[PDB]
């Protein structure tokens, strides 16, 4: 119970995300034409909001690797990362 | 928060949950939340792809190999409730068995040590664990265990096969009720021998370290408290799992894995950074670096 | 050929990137060292810029903004905003002795010493430094190899691209008489260059072609000025002298080399002309603006 | 059959050529010859062309990105655009493939700057103004140079 109303807790700050989301298109539109110089927008949340679509409350906070994976190596390693390559020639 | 975190971090490419390299070190099967199983090979070290097996409603979690005995066979779970079998026949990348007997999501899988047959285990967020093992042909009988953990599971792990020289198999798993509950198995239905109750929230990943011969078995957990613990049993036996903080960091830690031969844990988590860690010869663990 | 007294000694002129009828102008030598952003076409001193620091790098670093180096090595860089008149100092260095010539490889604004300061595009921190000594020369062969001339005119392809601090290669006159003042290299092809003989001669260049001595000349006074060039007709040039004179060599033309600019006055100011000045070895105040 | 051991042979080429114009000439004049026939061959008929640019064992159109890509002849290079030509004939498929080549455009300015301080006489410039041409002939794709803003389709 606890976990859903946090959930509803969860879905109503989605909510307020969600119309952020749209405060931000409404503030940031940009309708520049034939050319326009490029201005700034916040284009990379509407990246990120679908990746957190992608990992849906309880369920999605707890199940969004931190990361997130530990590789196992015997003679003798392997590699692994997640990340800033995942996974490392070494010399 | 999570939402200042997604903003900290863009991701420079795709994102992938797990991915675990082939026994003999050949393929690379892979999976991410676009539901979408792709098998790798890694000859030289050059990534190829070979096969893109579809067939989730849901993101897939964990994936696991099977051992080279019973052929090639993958294994993966997923959010949709739902597990896949896939088998290999001459480049026929087919799926022999699907088994959807949880009714939430499911966070892992393992297989069970070669020796014992073709066990699957598989720990569902319904907090239910359901065992799949293998017969002659394409039948698969369930041993389901229901309340395993209170809110549901994230980690199963499969004990060390070790021989009574008759054979007892213990398993430990964690889960979201904080426990890191360990499993003893008799004559089929599986039973908790112990709970480990050490973390203050939701037991993230919990690994079963491979016994070196030696008779010292170990695990480590990982969990949203941001500590690390590696349980010890000091000897064959008797039901005593002391455990010693390895770390605790300011966020949570997704993943733990044992790197073979040295005991060396693999600790995924905390600042998008994996960290490499050695017991030192004074019984602290230690650091190794910073991959 | 509408001359126009600024009574001020003029170190500095751009057809500013926005034909030549935006005029900007770098006044050195005055007790607050002087430029002009919008002057005059027609008062239009827009930004008759109040500063100190004198004029050593000057670049149109937009339509709307101005990089500049200033009179110590240091470095000077404001954004032209011509709309409200004001600006924002973009670029202020302290140590890049003075800079001998202005180099561009965009938007790395490279430079030559009489030492190499590398800053770059919104690089504020100085990234590159092959700190060699030099004993004027200062362009982008190819990105980004360069060739340092040194005051014997010697002229070496180093770069910045590779790692290293040598130069690779090494353009030479027989005697090394002249100093380093006045080289060129060819938009036609950058591969292509020439100098100025500071006797009031040529000295061309073959970069595959050998590396002699192509073309001397003889026909100046004094020591290499600048060469007003049409920035589309690469060979339409013409030739100067460090009394700021002037002699129309007409290159496009078949030497056809005349009494070219309305002469016999002192020297003149910095170089660009499209649609301008071709600046002395002494900088003193002049203009004309009919450059068609 | 032989066109895609051809292919192959592209393929396996281009890759000794990048673990080493990097090749021996009469090999390299062999691989020209090669290309020539093929692209002669695309033209000439419909079917064969149609094959040409869609057959997955032939790769001829990733094969010829990465030619251009690696360090290269100009011989070569024309022919990778007579092998376009084909592709051309048979246009959202070809808009979306020069998108890509644009995203991995710094590089093809650096391409024309090269250009600029050549180059061999300019023979290597008047295939690559056809294959333009021919492009432009096949009709326009609104999502091409979507990425970029306002107006992709009009800088080149």
């Amino acid at each position: 119970h606890l976990r859903t109303v946090g959930t509803r807790r969860q879905q109503e700050l989605v909510p307020l995300e969600k119309s952020v989301t749209h405060g931000r298109g409404s503030l940031l539109i940009d309708m520049g034409l034939f050319m326009g110089r490029s201005f700034r927008v916040g284009w990379g949340p509407n990246w990120t909001l679908v990746h957190n679509g992608d990992k849906l409350r309880l369920n999605a906070e707890e199940d969004q690797n931190m990361d997130t994976i530990d590789y196992g190596f015997l003679p003798k390693p392997t590699s692994a990362k997640s990340t800033e390559s995942k996974v490392h020639m070494e010399k | 928060m999570v939402s200042v975190i997604n903003t900290v971090d863009t991701s420079h490419e795709d994102m992938i949950h797990d991915a675990q390299m082939d026994y003999y070190g050949i393929r690379l099967a892979t999976c991410s939340s676009d539901r979408s199983v792709k098998i790798f090979d890694v000859k030289n070290g050059g990534q190829i792809l070979i096969a893109d097996l579809r067939g989730h409603d849901g993101p897939v979690w964990q994936v696991a190999w099977a051992h080279p005995m019973y052929g090639n066979i993958l294994a993966s779970c997923s959010y949709d409730r739902k597990v896949i079998i896939w088998k290999e026949e001459n480049g026929t990348w087919e799926k022999t068995y699907e088994y959807t007997g949880h009714d939430s999501s499911v966070n892992s899988v393992c297989w069970a040590p070669h020796d014992f047959g073709l066990v699957l285990a598989c720990g569902s967020s319904d907090g239910a664990i359901s065992i799949l093992t293998f017969t002659g042909d394409g039948p698969w009988e369930v041993k389901k265990i229901s309340n395993a953990h209170t809110i549901g599971c994230n980690a199963v792990s499969w004990a060390p096969s070790v021989i009574p020289g008759n054979y007892i198999k213990r398993f430990v798993s964690g889960g979201c009720d904080n426990l890191v509950k360990i499993w003893r198995e008799e004559d089929g239905q599986w039973k908790e021998d112990q709970k480990l109750e050490a973390h203050s929230d939701w037991v993230r990943d919990v690994a079963w370290a491979p016994s070196i011969g030696l008779p010292t078995s170990t695990i480590a957990s990982c969990s949203q408290d941001g500590r690390v613990y590696i349980w010890t049993s000091d000897d064959a036996a008797t039901n005593c799992w002391t455990p010693k903080l390895l770390h605790k960091f300011n966020d949570v830690v997704w993943h733990v894995s044992w790197s073979i031969t040295a005991n060396i844990l693999a600790v995924s988590g905390g600042d998008n950074k994996v960290t490499l860690w050695k017991e030192s010869v004074d019984g602290q663990w230690a650091c190794i670096s910073d991959v | 050929f509408a001359a126009k007294f600024v009574s001020h000694k003029i170190s500095r002129t751009r057809w500013r990137p926005v034909q030549p009828d935006v005029f900007a102008t770098g006044s050195w030598d005055n007790e607050e060292n002087k430029v002009c952003v919008w002057a005059t076409s027609d008062p239009k001193q827009l930004c008759d810029i109040k500063h100190p620091g004198d004029v050593m790098d000057m670049q149109f670093l937009d339509k709307e903004r101005i990089v500049t180096g200033s009179s110590t090595g240091t470095v000077t860089i404001f954004r032209h905003h011509e709309n409200n008149q004001t600006l924002s100092v973009n670029q202020r260095w302290e140590q890049a002795a003075p800079c001998t010539a202005i180099v561009c490889s965009s938007p790395e604004i490279v430079s030559v010493g009489e030492r190499i300061n590398c800053f770059r595009a919104e690089s504020r921190d100085v990234l590159r430094t092959i700190d060699d000594a030099d004993s004027h020369g200062v362009t982008f062969l190819r990105t980004t190899e360069i060739l340092t001339v040194n005051s014997v005119g010697q002229l070496k392809l180093w770069d910045l691209r590779k790692q290293g601090n040598d130069p690779t290669q090494i353009f030479s006159v027989t005697g090394e008489r002249v100093p380093l003042h006045c080289v060129d290299r060819h938009p036609n092809q950058q591969h292509v260059v020439a100098t100025g003989g500071q006797d009031g001669m040529l000295c061309i260049w073959d970069v595959r072609h050998g590396k002699m001595p192509m073309s001397l000349l003889n026909a100046h006074e004094a020591e290499m000025w600048e060469v007003h060039f049409h920035p589309s007709n690469p060979d339409h040039l013409f030739t100067c002298s460090e009394d700021g004179s002037l002699w129309h060599w007409d290159a496009s033309a078949q030497l056809e080399i005349t009494n070219l600019l309305p002469s016999s006055t002192l020297s003149v100011n910095s170089l660009d002309v499209l649609g301008l000045v071709c600046g002395t070895d002494a900088e003193a105040i002049y203009v004309t603006r009919r450059l068609f | 059959v032989s066109w895609d051991h051809f292919f192959h042979s592209l393929m396996l080429y281009h890759e000794h050529l990048r673990r080493d114009r990097g090749i021996t000439q009469r090999e390299l004049d062999g691989l020209i010859a090669c290309l020539q026939l093929t692209c002669t061959i695309i033209d000439w008929s419909e079917s064969a062309r149609l094959a040409l640019c869609e057959h997955a064992q032939w790769m001829p159109v990733v094969v010829i990105l990465g030619l251009l890509q690696c360090s290269i002849p100009p011989l070569l290079k024309a022919e990778l655009l007579k092998t376009l030509a084909a592709f051309g004939k048979s246009a959202a498929s070809l808009w979306q493939s020069l998108e890509y080549t644009q995203i991995l455009g710094v590089g093809i300015e650096v391409e024309l700057n090269e250009i600029e301080s050549r180059c061999e006489e300019y023979p290597l410039t008047r295939a690559f103004c056809q294959l333009i041409s021919t492009l432009v002939e096949s009709s326009f794709p609104t999502n091409l140079g979507a990425g970029l803003r306002a107006p992709g389709f009009e800088p080149y």
